[PDB]
């Protein structure tokens, strides 16, 4: 049992909250522990998991395992606490110094992510911080993209950040009060800004390596909005009609997406999905335009 | 919206691919392009498609394959059969015969040579006499335009002898004799003069004046192409060492500098003169733009590709990773056609090539995990009912091993059974399927539908493989066929039929039913394997159980309540006995009592 773990997962985020360390160097090396131990409890293992141990609790016909259901109960009791401030002490920091310790940090974030999903944090996090700031940080990522060939070296730092960044938002919206916190925050406006869209790709290093790049991109934000969209009420909802107008607004990509190939094919062709998708979920995009 | 429109579109790419793949399969002649041709013809595609015409016309065009000759042919061809159209249809019929020197006498005469006719040409007897030698000459007739100099009554004659000799040749006439005193003549009485048409058929025959553009009658941009491809001097060009070579490559650079597709429009246009251009890959590249229609693309590459071009994703050129690349778009949704796709990949054939058709694939059966549709499925006897790829053929096996032992790593049982059976290590499978029919058997009650699962799975595999010659242990069997026979005491234990739970649970000859012979039945018990080691806890207490209702004690001559009594006291004996090597539930006491 990875109790002896829990131990040392507690004081890492008693030293995070406290924010001693004049290094960053310090709390990445908190981040990682954290990470690890997130990661460990849960080993992979998916809904059906979960379903299972319910229906033995089904009830306690007998004895029943409910180990790591507790498990992770516990751990999130633990964290909320020390948490919110945390949180405060964890974005702030994110931005700045540690475009290294970043790395380390936005992993962190997004394990603890799916944890503790679904509660706790929506509400802390919400507000403040960081939906205003990740907002912004979208439209930075178009300009990001770009200066990502310079900086393929600062590529490092930045991958192991920036994607961890789209993950973050990902994960938000899968449920429907993150997505509404992202929604707020005016995603498709910072889409917009970001200009990601409003473009074509292959208007335009050895090309078929920018085309996969730049596709890759695409298809973590388009499932971003996806996901937004379809966590709200995809109908009748606000939600729909933002949806619609961001299919319209950036049409012809999406038909120019339908058809070629390679790895750069295979991303096409998520992001060609991922379209399908926006335009199901929303009013048909087909529906809509009679 | 949802865009059925392409779908469609996929579908109907996938169909001629698969169409394609049939045939290489069958040894057939089934052109790709007439194909495409066919379909482009309907609209937008009406770029696309004279594209795919000249990639047809290069169909065994080969015949050697020779880059500026070809571009030139098409050219050259493509303005013939715009001729022949013109004069077939109406006038006079044209007068005489249809000869081909005619019919660009027409082209020159009626087509728009004069609105009403008139200026600066030289013109004997009511004819441009250059003009119709650099239009048959437009048109490939060489032969001729030599003949109407010949005819000519001109007076620059000494080019006549140019003239033939160039025709003579593999048309690169070179002379280590005079082409320099025809240089000179040029530049001094020609250069700064004469007659549009003229100067044109100088020019282009000579390779007069690299610095390249003719004034008055450039007309068309493939006209501009066609000028262009005449200048350049491949063979034994290095040879001779003049600087008044012009190569391909300077011919393929200025085309990219500004001209840029812009430049060459009809954008429309551009993609055509990459193909001419020998731009092959910058020709994908940009048809990979609009939409650009990664499809569109894909599918030209597979056309490039069956030429046996590509000598060496929005800009990934290789054909493999061009392939692969579209796949992923449907790989998920439409395994089938991806491993169509995938399957041109051989088209070039050679090592590493093959390698990444294989890696492809085995990429595409991991993480697609659609092993079935993939792999094969079901034997009833009849080996595999072959999967799509089978269907190709070959490394299925080693494919197999890699995929069911990363199912061993997930977990993921069902997937690893099937693929040990596709494997055919038999009693691999057993042992598996043993392990998880064992497990869920012991467990608590209220399930087993009659009608599909780990159960059904087990039914499956003994009334298969036990009859046919069956190369599992007989350890493994029987532990099979125990677990079997427990399960159909589940069917029948509740649903009623108390009594005939114990006739088979004691068929087990497990729990001790006899004496206090309880205790052989601990000695056996340790010895016992562990999958029915950990099942006996239920099968005691439903013996238990049945004991139990059967003998509710009866209202108001022979009942013998003795046994099926000694049965429960044996049976506690022996719970008490192992208590400590079982879960611990010796609520066994609260059924046994009442």
């Amino acid at each position: 049992g990875d109790s002896s773990l829990y131990i040392i997962l507690k004081k890492l985020l008693d030293f995070i909250l406290k924010t001693g360390g004049g290094f960053q160097r310090v709390r990445t090396h908190l981040y990682g522990s954290l990470l690890y131990y997130l990661q460990i409890a849960q080993r992979p293992d998916e809904p059906d998991t979960l379903e299972a141990a319910k229906k033995t609790m089904w009830e306690r016909l007998t004895a029943p395992e409910d180990v790591f259901s507790k498990l992770q109960r516990e751990n999130i009791a633990i964290i909320e606490s020390y948490g919110a401030a945390l949180m405060e002490v964890v974005c702030r920091d994110a931005c700045d110094g540690h475009e290294i310790g970043r790395m380390l940090a936005l992993a962190l974030l997004d394990r603890i992510v799916s944890v503790d999903k679904q509660q706790q944090w929506l509400l802390y996090l919400s507000n403040s911080g960081y939906l205003k700031v990740l907002v912004d940080s979208l439209v930075e990522d178009d300009r990001t993209l770009q200066s990502l060939l310079t900086p393929q070296p600062p590529l490092l730092k930045a991958l192991y950040t920036y994607e961890s960044k789209m993950a973050f938002l990902t994960r938000v919206a899968k449920i429907q009060q993150g997505a509404l916190e992202l929604l707020r925050s005016g995603v498709i406006v910072r889409l917009a800004q970001c200009q990601v869209y409003d473009m074509r790709p292959e208007t335009d290093m050895f090309i078929p390596t920018p085309v996969d790049r730049y596709r890759q991109i695409l298809l973590p934000a388009l499932q971003l909005c996806q996901v937004i969209l379809t966590s709200s009420m995809a109908q009748h909802l606000q939600a729909a009609g933002q949806v619609l107008q961001f299919l319209i607004s950036h049409s012809d990509t999406i038909q120019a997406i339908l058809r070629c190939q390679d790895v750069s094919a295979g991303s096409l062709q998520e992001l060609a999905l991922l379209t399908g998708i926006i335009s199901k979920a929303a009013l048909p995009g087909i529906l809509s335009e009679l | 919206p949802g865009r059925s429109s392409l779908d469609n579109i996929e579908m109907a790419y996938a169909r001629q691919i698969y169409i394609y793949n049939e045939k290489i399969v069958n040894g057939h002649l089934q052109p790709n392009l007439v194909d495409l041709c066919a379909s482009v013809a309907e609209l937008d595609d009406k770029s696309i498609s004279d594209m795919w015409t000249m990639v047809k016309q290069m169909t065994d065009v080969l015949v050697r394959m020779e880059f500026v000759r070809q571009a030139l042919a098409y050219l050259e061809q493509s303005y013939k059969n715009y001729t022949l159209v013109t004069v077939f249809g109406n006038l006079h019929q044209l007068g005489g015969v249809p000869g081909t020197y005619q019919l660009v006498r027409s082209f020159l005469n009626i087509k728009l040579p004069a609105p009403l006719p008139g200026l600066q040409d030289g013109e004997v007897e009511g004819h441009p006499v250059w003009a119709l030698i650099y239009y048959c000459m437009r048109c490939g007739d060489l032969l001729a335009a030599s003949q109407v100099v010949n005819r000519a009554q001109h007076q620059l004659g000494e080019f006549k002898t140019w003239f033939q000799e160039y025709m003579n040749s593999k048309d690169r006439r070179l002379s280590p004799a005079t082409e320099n005193k025809l240089r000179l003549h040029y530049r001094r009485a020609l250069r700064n003069n004469t007659d549009p048409y003229k100067r044109a058929v100088y020019c282009i025959i000579g390779r007069c004046d690299v610095t390249d553009n003719q004034s008055e009658v450039a007309d068309k941009t493939e006209d501009y192409l066609w000028l262009k491809l005449n200048q350049v001097c491949f063979d034994d060009d290095g040879t001779s060492s003049p600087q008044d070579r012009l190569t391909l490559s300077q011919f393929q650079k200025q085309l990219l500098e500004d001209y840029g597709e812009s430049h060459f429009t009809v954008p429309f246009l551009y993609f055509q003169v990459l193909f001419l251009t020998a731009q092959f890959e910058a020709a994908v590249a940009f048809l990979f733009r609009m939409e650009r229609l990664r499809c569109h693309a894909v599918h030209v590459a597979l056309v490039l590709f069956e030429l046996k071009l590509l000598l060496k994703c929005l800009r990934r050129l290789n054909f493999v990773r061009l392939l692969m690349l579209y796949t992923r778009k449907f790989e998920s949704t439409d395994p089938r056609e991806a491993l169509q796709y995938f399957y041109f990949l051989r088209d070039e054939k050679d090592s590493q090539g093959e390698n990444m058709f294989l890696r492809c694939v085995s990429e595409l059966v991991i993480e697609s995990r659609e092993f079935d549709m993939i792999l094969g499925k079901l034997e009833n006897d009849g080996s595999r009912k072959p999967g799509v790829i089978d269907k190709f053929t070959s490394d299925t096996k080693p494919i197999i091993n890699k995929v069911a032992s990363v199912a061993e790593n997930k977990g993921l049982f069902e997937e690893a059974a099937k693929l040990y059976d596709l494997a055919k290590n038999a009693d691999k499978v057993l042992e598996l399927m043993n392990k998880l029919l064992s497990p869920v058997v012991p467990q608590i009650s209220a399930p087993q539908s009659n009608k599909e699962r780990l159960k059904n799975m087990a039914l499956s595999i003994a009334e298969r493989y036990r009859a046919q010659g069956i190369s599992a242990n007989k350890f493994v069997d029987s532990t099979f066929y125990l677990l079997l026979d427990l399960i159909t005491f589940f069917d029948e234990y509740h649903s009623g039929h108390i009594d005939r739970a114990f006739d088979i649970i004691e068929r087990l000859k497990l729990v001790p039913l006899n004496q206090e012979s309880v205790e052989e039945r601990v000695a056996a018990f340790r010895n016992f394997s562990d999958e029915i080691r950990h099942n006996l806890s239920e099968v005691l207490l439903a013996t238990m159980n049945i004991l139990f209702t059967q003998f509710k004690r009866l209202k108001g001559i022979e009942d013998r309540d003795s046994q099926l009594r000694s049965q429960a006291r044996t049976l506690i004996t022996f719970a008490g006995m192992i208590p400590y090597r079982t879960s611990g539930d010796t609520n066994a006491r609260l059924v046994q009592m009442e």
